[PDB]
């Protein structure tokens, strides 16, 4: 005779008054509660659905059931957007989950819990984080066209326009062309894109007076230019129009036809056409350069006032030039540098027609000496 | 074995213009063919292999040849006979046309060394485009030619014996 | 009137105004559309997307078009997505069937909150209940948009829309049912949210701001209210294989009226007219033969000896089954081997001038050192010595379409005659069709019978051993086990048979694959393989489609001006109290007008529109500069048995190229072309090009790449790249077309494109048409009508008659009179004023019927015959139906067909048991091991290259989760599943339950696994190895086992796998019900 069974979180409606061998009862599991079976003994099966028959053989029941509760998941997305979970009991049926809006995301809607329904899912969310980017840092040197942007009241997305106060401007035009309209959007995190406006440098003088020139506040704006009639202050205005100009090696060789005169330029090369020659007078050499750094194209040396005072011949150091490699879908590791324009992107990835580095040498390591070291890639 | 139709001509073909012509992809789709006409992917990777000791006219030199041999394959693979006499004429004519179109003399007059010492003796007696670089190589130089064979008649005591004594015996 | 909108794939698509509340619990969706040919692979019809949100693009619900293989694209079908907000993984409903791309359909999907449901066409196809809940929050309401024809992400619809509706509840079938019979024409109701017909566009709907909003046209939904076309079975390939159609000229009499058909003997002689081909008494003796073995069947042969002089084709030997390729090859065959072939150019010869010709390079070739009949064998030369017999009727060029044509070839095979052309292929009635026989064996008194055998092939007859003999694989869709009008020869009268010679019942044998033992096998039959004294008579079921094909196809044969009957019973379409309304079919042949000859009415259809093929064919060569050579395979219709795997019945770019010789790539910028040219030019309406096969990857996103249309002006009208499909065929719809096209020419930058045939659809009136004569149907009964009712001759196929009596019985039959002449009457119906029919809707099974909607229509779960469709189940008294297959629940007749829905098949001598207390090795909180225990549920499908597990798969099956990826392939472990049992019994077999194979998507090497075996108080008995396969997906592994050694009561079952991948839902030990081995051996 079978003992008495009792099953947690479900309806035993069956009625074996005598519990021989033969005791045909059922069970099934109440509302948001699933059955498990773990078989003792059995011969055939049938699909009985949520619920199950139970029957008694030699004292013992032939099936150990247990509706144990639904597992909902441990809300990671898709429920609240950007928004941190908290459940302080449980991921079971009938648990409630709390939820904290990040620091910039203000919230609409009176209940901000998820109950774990009977369906094994959470509850739709009646709050949600509503996302709303905040007031703009304002931006020195710049013209708040859009009225709103003063305001902290934006939509994710906004088009605030900000022109750039005169004598300055964003970056992106030389000193010719004068653009100072850049837009500035919210992103999807909540924060302004950075941007600003930059001065506009005034205009390098003629190689004459330079060296010995003293401005009085260099490439920033309104720097008066003057040595130690004509133009004895050069006004930096907000154009950065220049209203007067200025008025009165072993390894390297340069023959100028003045030579101590002044006046005309000298063919600046080394003594074979490999090497190339570029203006280094900040104590770097020709093996001390990394491969970031972006050196100048060697100038002519023009006789100055005096004795040539700009980077001497000798400051100027002859380098390993360029190889006509460029741009023919192969990378090199000679000239995977900044220096010869990373073999015209050749070493990218993002930059080759093909979508794949070809190393020159065999042996080259592909995150060695042969590697995209360009930012400007799509590599970053 | 004198039809290409055992390996998918198919295989060759879409593995042919799957692959780009800058690196050794030709070559590579190109090796595993019904006739036995392999080496062309020997000579890629062995050039593509030890291009540091060549000059950057001889590295001009290995990147124009290669990038000639792949394009001028994939575009004459297009209609041939199925027969490997023709495959080897047809491989073994635009070799040589990109070879001497290309200055291989002048690579050879550059910087010999690292060219003669790249004979690989055991692959070349089962492999026709490396006989076919020795046999275009030696026209170049007589002092290549007596270096290339020097370096032969010490690879025959590494090898075989009787070659020592076949090619040492003319003009006597 | 009704008004549709035509969607292009340039990018036309709309978007429901703001004002419209969207559905939220519950919907349902009711749409007509005809969708075209080739669609893009995810395009959609209708969609509910998220707009607001980044986190996951995939909410809502999506109704469109999309195959159910994405991995080949091959069937599409219709489908229905839906992921709610609350729910993780968004589940897909398909249709049971690749779509009709020329049929309105009205796909209409419902979802209540618990199932979700697809109709197609009103019957449910399949049914999913996973997804629950509302389909969004109502905070959110205003963020959801709808969206028709189209999706942000451009997946364009091309086809028609017709009647769009969206409801705010969701609807049964009952109801879908009835919205399909009462169209648009719907009032008010607070449910009903949305019911466009588009007679104003803008006052609902608005388009894209860059895009355009699709063009409003003129359609009609109910074109056809009877639907007059009948699918062939699953092995027959025409309108007289249905078995409705070839039962008429069984029980009938009056079709099997004495018919006189012209043939022809295509007779060569030289220039001076004394050497045949055939004697004159071997034809004198041959006719008076053949009329003797068809008089008895109302089958008579007018002879008409055609003798053409030709010195060129008759000195040569001409060969009908060598064919051209293996003369080149070097692989030998018993088709080509002459003195004549060169013993197939050497390569048939055990050796491997006369004997030094084996493929002199001209030498024994030209005509001015030797002759060219002696010893010359190439290919390619202008003249050779063998001859095939498709050259031949080229070079004769004859007519097929007023006489059949016999010509003779000479072959080493011989065993047989010449290839005869079947009545369905593309030559039947070309001059590239007719029989080729023996020359030396027309006429002979010993083979006089192998003629009958040819014509019977050239009449619609398959061999009697077609159902076991010509059976490719042993799981064909059809195999002669039983006599049937569907299986096989499609002839009820003949036994299956095997392959035989010899005369009488033959031995039994092993080659057979389903039986061992044949009595009454048609020995006597013309259609064996016996010989000429055994034969004698055909069964009375061929002689019912030998007078069908003298109908269907070969009408042109016999002089008999008698039109061609209507060869089904009138069909009663519904009644009331005073008149009965019946339709009926055209008449068999198709044809819609009277046979004029010299002109296009054997080609318009039922309104004048002329539909045409492909006339004439033509490409450039690849490997020559100026060589244009003509296809000929892409010409007629289209004729492919299995329209994805390529066959040769296809124009391809590399089957141009010789055999001897590397096919060169298409040119870029334009593609290799073909181009097509039709017989009657003709403004367009549409085009329909069958593409058959596609290579598995394309560059660009279409595999045509541009299709240019001619035109007699010059004007090359181009159009853009489309999508095809391998099964459907591509179809455009051609606007502003103002000018005639005489062909098309179709770019195409894939190597290996089959294009099968092409159509070219004239516009609604065209002016070639205008000049033929419709015919006209006349209507008898048995109880007679009034002469001012039975005189008058009716154009449509409706007939209504009002002078009724409620108790007496009617007999309808149709006669189709052309002019004078009147043709053969129908098939009578017999009707009663009274009782019902085959449309009242009332289910009468002591007539028969099994199903009864009032559709008139085979697309539905009920046909036209009131009989249930294959795989369907009909539920009503007015009947609706379903599809039981793919449901979630078990039936009683579904347990023995279904094995993927009502669980693993026990045989009857055998009993399955499934395990418990099962013990795994990596249990974790994830996956745990109760799983195993009890039947697995069969409705998780295969999962086919699965990349992750995330999803809710370990409540119901079982894989290890502790050891993830990466861990599992490097250190090469290995897991087990110890699994229990309750009963000790014996081990019969031992079955394993697999939710997938384990093929992970980038590694495609096979996983094997391990089935062990355990018992009492002993080690083991090993059962080996065996792979994973989703058509074996019950991987049933049998048990063995030597009578001399000892049995062994089994306990446990162990399988182990390396692999992680590899997942476990549940293992079962099959026994013996019967006798139990342990007691018996005690
Ligand atoms: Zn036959």
């Amino acid at each position: 005779d079978c003992p008495e069974l009792a099953v947690e979180n479900a309806s035993l409606n069956c009625s074996s008054s005598d519990r021989y061998h033969g005791a045909q009862c059922t069970v099934s599991c109440r509302t948001g509660y699933v059955l498990q079976i773990r078989r003792d003994d059995e011969l055939i099966k049938s699909q009985t659905g949520p619920s199950v028959t139970v029957t008694c053989t030699e004292g013992k029941w032939n099936k150990q059931v247990a509706c144990e509760p639904v597992d909902c998941s441990i809300p990671d997305h898709h429920q609240v957007y950007a928004a941190s979970f908290s459940c302080p009991e449980g991921t079971t049926f009938g648990s409630q989950c709390s939820f904290q809006c990040r620091h910039p995301a203000q919230l609409k809607g009176n209940n901000s819990l998820l109950t774990c329904m009977e369906d094994g899912l959470w509850s739709f969310p009646e709050a949600l984080c509503e996302l709303m980017c905040l007031a703009p840092p304002p931006v020195p040197n710049a013209d708040l066209q859009t009225a709103r942007c003063r305001e902290n009241k934006h939509k994710v997305g906004s088009f605030c326009k900000y022109k750039c106060k005169p004598g300055y401007h964003v970056p992106g035009s030389s000193r010719k062309s004068k653009k100072r309209a850049f837009k500035t959007q919210c992103t999807q995190d909540g924060s302004w894109q950075e941007g600003a406006c930059v001065p506009v440098t005034c205009d390098p003088p003629p190689p004459k007076f330079h060296g010995l020139y003293q401005c009085t506040n260099g490439f920033q704006f309104n720097s008066e230019c003057r040595i130690k009639l004509g133009s004895n202050v050069i006004h930096c205005r907000k154009d950065g129009t220049w209203n007067g100009s200025f008025h009165v090696n072993s390894n390297l060789k340069l023959q100028c036809p003045d030579g101590y005169a002044i006046g005309s330029e000298c063919a600046t090369s080394c003594l074979d056409h490999n090497s190339e020659s570029i203006i280094l007078p900040m104590n770097v050499t020709v093996r001390d350069i990394p491969h970031w750094l972006n050196p100048t194209r060697v100038e002519r040396v023009v006789c100055t006032a005096g004795l040539k005072w700009y980077p001497h011949p000798a400051l100027i150091h002859c380098v390993k030039g360029c190889e006509p490699f460029m741009g023919d879908n192969y990378c090199d590791a000679i000239n995977n540098r900044a220096f010869c324009n990373y073999d015209g992107g050749d070493c990218c990835t993002s930059t080759v027609k093909t979508k794949k580095v070809t190393p020159f040498p065999m042996s080259c390591d592909l995150q060695g000496d042969c590697a995209c070291r360009d930012p400007q890639a799509q590599e970053h | 074995k004198g039809r290409l139709s055992l390996q998918n001509t198919a295989e060759i073909q879409h593995c042919l213009v799957n692959a780009g012509d800058v690196g050794c992809g030709v070559f590579e789709c190109f090796e595993n063919n019904s006739c036995e006409i392999r080496g062309l992917h020997g000579i890629c990777m062995t050039f593509l292999h030890n291009a540091g000791k060549f000059d950057a006219q001889g590295k001009s030199f290995i990147k124009d040849a290669l990038k000639c041999k792949a394009h001028a394959l994939r575009h004459r693979f297009g209609c041939i006979s199925r027969k490997c006499p023709a495959i080897r004429e047809m491989v073994s004519q635009l070799q040589r046309e990109c070879y001497l179109k290309h200055d291989l003399c002048a690579a050879a007059q550059e910087n010999t060394r690292v060219i003669v010492e790249m004979i690989h003796f055991k692959d070349l007696l089962l492999h026709e485009p490396y006989v076919d670089l020795v046999n275009l190589l030696l026209t170049c130089g007589e002092e290549v030619k007596e270096a290339i064979t020097h370096s032969v008649q010490v690879q025959c005591e590494q090898n075989w014996g009787s070659l020592c004594s076949i090619l040492s015996f003319c003009t006597s």
